[PDB]
RNA sequence: UUAAUUUAUUAAUGCAAACAACCUGCAUUAAAAAUUUCGGUUGGGGCGACCUCGGAGCAGAACCCAACCUCCGAGCAGUACAUGCUAAGACUUCACCAGUCAAAGCGAACCUUUGAUCCA
RNA sequence: GCCUGUUUACCAAAAACAUCACCUCUAGCAUCACCAGUAUUAGAGGCACCGCCU
RNA sequence: CCGAGCCUGGUGAUAGCUGGUUGUCCAAGAUAGAAUCUUAGUUCAACUUUAAAUUUGCCCACAGAACCCAAAUCCCCUU
């Protein structure tokens, strides 16, 4: 029994109930190829790369989104189009022109609302992607990124060497640590203004793609079972680290309602009882309407936003919830 | 990933030496010491030896 | 014959060598200057 | 030689009875035009991956349809979860749609009744599957 | 004819001695099958007029099949031996 | 090895030893270092310098090689321009 | 047997050979077979996991060691393209193989994670 | 288990094997089996006499 | 005495397995690392024996051996 088949069995037995008639579409979208967005590097010839992508017929979905939502530029092809993006190559400035990343792993960044001069935390997000997107936002913003895995921290360092110039990377503007997100709540508290908590997840698409280190293999049953506890603890730690009135975004690459809504609800409960701190879930329905053109969203989710994969736009999965710490 | 490539001397000598460069990166031209000529000379990438 | 062919080819390449090195270094420096110009925008 | 090797592929490497071979040839002589290897792949796709048996393969003229169309519809159904390959026991959790409902019908009814999806999604899937096949080969 | 070659070299036997063969010396590789060589032609001297070949006393390169099946068996042609060539040369100079 | 050959009754030489080791007449065996030609691009210059060297064998390694070769390989060879002519003998050795 | 290696032999075809039959050679596909194997650790078995190297526990004070075991990461990446060549003297994972450090000298400039032999 | 039969000579006689009956597959044919036969035939496999309800 | 007859031969098959291995007397003589389709074996090391060459060997009093933050051990003038 391949772990891919085990993951398919679990998804069929759970997400079918969760999604009703949308489950076949989600299933075929997951099993088909993934649509990749191209995020141009703000630290390179951004105008030239954007012109090249527009020649390649991609459009910056981010550009015509902030106008309604109210520097990030990610080019994605139109709905239905399956064209691939040319592989990234080093630019004239000596850095990679663009990053080929899941466009859905950018809505948490755009929903966090990165204001100028705000201190930013990446509690556990260290596969690249969202971290580089946060970096490519402005030249007057300080960010610190942490993750328990030294290999993932090294991957962050490699991508930063590839994209972020030495001048920006070396300074205190970037702070890469490798401590534990759970103990981050004791390492610091009420320090960060904007926090991104991308907990380890079942990463459903990659679980169905790659057999190696598949979370659904029989060996990692204990890890898969303790995942809810780890996710709740990490989200609580992020809510502790964020300042009163600060903003956090909980992110997940899973369709599981257990890992999406129960995690945030349990974190709210635990951090309002064990710590007597009030957190309010902010609405992102405007975000849903703004990005409806580029992504397909599941509406039945009460809290947070779920970008589900569709054949027209194979961009999901991505669940993100915006939470303002009212106390 | 990286590929091992054979930089061949532009000084006319048969001296070649092996370097590593990214596959996506452009073909390499590099100053290197020529033992036969006993002077630093340019070397150009000729062919890809392997993919490491 | 092989030895003298090698010698003359080496001599020709050596005659061209300083100019080639200067041109290559100038190309690298001008690429760097273009990068800084792009940074200026 | 071409006719004989087609018949021998149908009988030996495909285990079709003499009557079944006659029925196939009578129904759709395009099998003879179709090259070997491709024919064997089509038959094994029907047999193993699709779980179909010789009587059904003969009844519904599966060998008449093109391999590209067969894969385009079957893989769509399977990834949608509406079609399941029979287990070692030959059983499925849900009864699979009939070959007439899969291949004989037009794209409209195929996507409306069997797949219950949209034509745009089907076109995107068809292009994706074409890319997948090209990359595999 | 099938022409074969030892895979394993046979050690030299000497002058008057005979080579001693072992099990490995019975392993052969086919270097050529003469039957697959391109066909060559047989040189013949005609004795009687034959359609599309010649008349008499003229050296002709004919397909070996024709030469060995029709011309020679029926006496229409003779081998292009030195003796036959000389005899037909004397015939030509006496005509 | 073969202590008594079936055809001559003689002791045989392990030719794997001859293909790999040089015997200095005094009793020293010289060899190359293993991997001296393998993946040099990923080896440091010091490691490559160590690998490019000709290296002596142990006493027990030398004894094994002596047993595995016959007396022919242990004779005085007066080659014309042998690079090892000076190394064939020991000088100023105390016990 | 969907283990590995074959197809000598038959049976089909194909191409040459002999002028359709028959037969020879060379291929391809099968049938029938033939030959051979069953790594290690964990009461056994299923499902596993691991097998090499490096860092930490794990050894309080030279070394060595708590194997089995716990955690982590590496089959590299970045850099340079003298990050060369040579060479005293040493270390060393308890053998060997292998692996380290290195003065002096020459020459340019002015480094921080593995795999032998054969064979190609 | 249809039956009578058969079997592990020397620890098993049985519900096992066979069996009539039925089904499936293969074969359009001569001078050594099949067979001095020719599709109501021959060979192989399965199943279980039979009879009914679907 | 058939999950594949019997006889002869190859054949003194092979056996890292079991068993055996015959006068007298003296002497030296101990647990030990690595690799291994390897842990019922072997090869190297260590130990062991014999012969030989030479000069130091063992014990050890001080002195000396890390920061992080016990018993002892190593090393060697004397003796
Ligand atoms: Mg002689
Ligand atoms: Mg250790
Ligand atoms: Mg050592
Ligand atoms: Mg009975
Ligand atoms: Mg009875
Ligand atoms: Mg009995
Ligand atoms: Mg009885
Ligand atoms: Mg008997
Ligand atoms: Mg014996
Ligand atoms: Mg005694
Ligand atoms: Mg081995
Ligand atoms: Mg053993």
């Amino acid at each position: 029994f391949p772990a891919v088949r085990l993951a398919l069995q679990n998804f069929d037995m759970t997400y079918s109930v969760q999604f009703g008639d949308l489950w076949p579409s989600i299933r075929v979208s997951l099993l088909s190829e993934q649509k990749y967005g191209a995020l141009v590097n703000n630290f390179a010839a951004w105008d030239h790369v954007s012109a090249k992508l527009e020649q390649l017929s991609a459009k910056d979905f981010v550009n015509e989104a902030i106008s309604h939502w109210e520097n990030l530029r990610c080019f994605t092809f139109d709905r239905g189009d399956i064209s691939r993006f040319p592989p990234a190559r080093p630019g004239s400035l000596g850095v990679m022109e663009y990053y080929l990343m899941d466009a859905a792993s950018l809505l948490p960044v755009l929903a966090l609302g990165l204001q100028p001069g705000d201190i930013v935390l990446d509690l556990c997000a260290a596969p690249g992607g969202k971290t580089l997107a946060l970096l490519q936002t402005g030249c007057c913003r300080n960010l610190a990124a942490n993750d328990l895995s030294p290999s993932r921290i090294a991957r962050l360092q490699k991508i930063l060497h590839s994209y972020v110039p030495e001048e920006i990377r070396d300074g205190n503007q970037v702070r890469v640590t490798s401590w534990d997100g759970r103990k981050w709540g004791e390492l610091e508290g009420d320090t960060y203004d904007r926090v991104l908590v991308d907990v380890p997840c079942t990463t459903d698409r990659h679980s169905l793609h790659e057999e190696e280190n598949n979370i659904f293999k029989r060996s990692r049953k204990k890890e898969r079972q303790i995942l809810p506890v780890l996710q709740v603890q990490l989200l609580a730690a992020g809510l502790l680290a964020t300042k009163p009135g600060g903003h956090v975004v909980y992110s997940t690459c899973s369709l599981s309602h257990l890992q999406n809504e129960y995690v945030v609800q349990g974190a709210i409960e635990l951090l309002a009882n064990q710590y007597s701190i009030q957190v309010q879930v902010e609405d992102l329905t405007h975000f849903r309407r703004v990005f409806m053109d580029t992504f397909c969203f599941f509406s039945s989710c009460q809290v947070g936003e779920l970008v589900i994969p569709n054949l027209m736009a194979n961009f999901g999965p991505m669940y993100f919830c915006k939470m303002r710490r009212l106390t | 990933k990286n590929i091992l490539v054979r930089m061949v001397s532009e000084a006319g000598t048969g001296f070649c030496f092996n370097t590593k460069r990214n596959r996506l990166r452009e073909k390499l031209t590099l100053l290197h010491y020529d033992p036969v000529v006993k002077q630093r000379v340019l070397f150009v990438e000729k062919k890809k030896i392997r993919s490491l | 014959q092989k030895r003298r062919e090698r010698e003359q080819h080496i001599a020709e390449c050596m005659a061209k060598m300083p100019q080639m090195i200067v041109n290559w270094q100038q190309q690298q420096r001008e690429n760097w200057e273009k990068a800084q110009a792009d940074k200026e925008r | 030689q071409d006719i004989n090797d087609t018949v021998r592929l149908l009988k030996e490497k495909c285990l079709f009875t003499v009557q079944q071979v006659t029925k196939i040839l009578h129904s759709c002589p395009s099998v003879l035009r179709e090259d070997l290897g491709q024919l064997e792949y089509k038959f094994q796709y029907a047999y193993f991956r699709m779980g179909i048996k010789h009587p059904d393969i003969v009844k519904s003229e599966y060998l008449q349809y093109s391999l590209t169309k067969i894969k385009q519809r079957h893989i769509y159904l399977e990834r949608l979860g509406r079609y399941q390959t029979p287990d070692k026991k030959g059983q499925t959790q849900i009864p699979n749609p009939l070959l007439k409902d899969i291949l004989r019908v037009s794209e409209a009814e195929f996507l409306a009744r069997t797949a219950c999806t949209s034509v745009e999604e089907f076109q995107v899937f068809k292009k994706l599957l074409a890319r997948e096949e090209e990359e595999s080969e | 004819t099938v022409i074969v070659e030892r895979w394993w070299k046979v050690p030299l036997a000497g002058e008057g001695r005979k080579p001693r063969l072992h099990r490995r010396h019975r392993v052969y590789k086919l270097v050529e099958d003469t039957k697959h060589r391109p066909k060559e032609n047989l040189e013949l001297i005609l004795t009687q007029s034959v359609e599309n070949v010649g008349v008499r006393g003229d050296l002709v390169s004919v397909k070996k099949s024709l030469g060995r099946n029709r011309l020679l068996p029926q006496g229409l042609a003779v081998y292009a031996s030195p003796e036959n060539k000389k005899l037909f040369e004397e015939e030509k100079l006496l005509r | 090895l073969t202590y008594f050959s079936a055809r001559k009754g003689k002791r045989k030489t392990v030719k794997a030893v001859i293909d790999r080791f040089l015997r200095l007449h005094c009793g020293l065996w010289v060899r190359r270092k293993a991997g001296y030609k393998k993946k040099l691009w990923k080896k440091t210059p010091a490691r490559k310098k160590r690998l490019r060297e000709f290296v002596f064998c142990n006493k027990t390694q030398s004894k094994l090689l002596d047993k595995m070769t016959t007396s022919f390989w242990k004779r005085r060879n007066w080659y014309v321009d042998d690079p090892y002519q000076k190394y064939h003998d020991r000088t100023n050795l105390k016990v």
